């Protein structure tokens, strides 16, 4: 997962 | 239903930038009125950059924009520990229309479970409608944080949903709304993250806007  | 909540969430979103004073503005993700002049947007949008309370946030609501200084907005936690998205203050921004009603209740968060959902975001200020599989529940979730400069932080949050489902760079602040009309689509959190076909939204309660 990335911070999106 | 779910598409008139999306229409009271539409609304109120708006985009959230970083500048430094007199520099252009770096559109980062939405963020969404609550109520009055508090907004909820994740944290990491700002806290990792040097100086964070030397710029100036801006807020386009709709093609209006609303600038202060970073030292100038009060942020306020949703609950002990990180969790992000946090509660912000903003002076300058025009009252919002209050939807924290809208939000699920602690106690009903298993209704939410198990069930789709979607995802009331923008890709700066488009507007979209993302479908969210079955939703689970991580008692605690990680993601990673790209900076400016390349480097990155691993974030790690309680309580967040977690759904299949496909997103963009910049969808992060959009609000997860439920399909369960029993407990009236209730808004269900903010989303954070996503990868791998999966998206992570910030579990976000009535109970947390008591923080103010
Ligand atoms: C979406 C908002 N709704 C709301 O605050 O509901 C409160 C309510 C509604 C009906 C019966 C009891 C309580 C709104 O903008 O009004």
């Amino acid at each position: 997962l990335a911070a999106q | 239903s779910t598409l008139e909540i999306a229409g009271l969430v539409r609304k109120n979103l708006v985009q959230f930038g970083v500048g430094e004073k007199n520099g252009s503005v770096r559109w980062v993700m939405n963020a969404l009125g609550v109520k009055d002049d508090w907004l909820l947007v994740p944290s990491h949008a700002y806290k990792f950059e040097k100086d964070y309370e030397m710029m100036e946030f801006y807020f386009n609501r709709g093609g209006t924009y609303y600038s202060i200084s970073a030292g100038n907005v009060v942020i306020q936690s949703l609950d002990v520990g990180f969790q992000d998205v946090v509660l912000m203050k903003v002076p300058t921004i025009p009252k919002f229309r209050d939807i924290t009603q809208h939000f699920i209740k602690k106690g009903d968060v298993p209704r939410a479970l198990n069930r789709l959902a979607t995802l009331v975001t923008t890709v700066n200020g488009t507007p979209m409608l993302i479908s969210e599989g079955p939703l689970k529940m991580e008692e605690k979730a990680t993601y990673v944080h790209k900076k400016n400069d390349g480097t990155t932080v691993d974030l790690t949050v309680d309580q967040a949903w977690r759904g299949k489902g496909e997103g963009l760079p910049g969808m992060c602040g959009g609000a997860l709304v439920s399909s369960n009309q029993s407990i009236q689509n209730a808004i269900l959190g903010i989303h954070v993250a996503g990868g791998n076909s999966i998206l992570v939204a910030k579990l976000v309660t009535q109970e947390m806007f008591q923080n103010i």
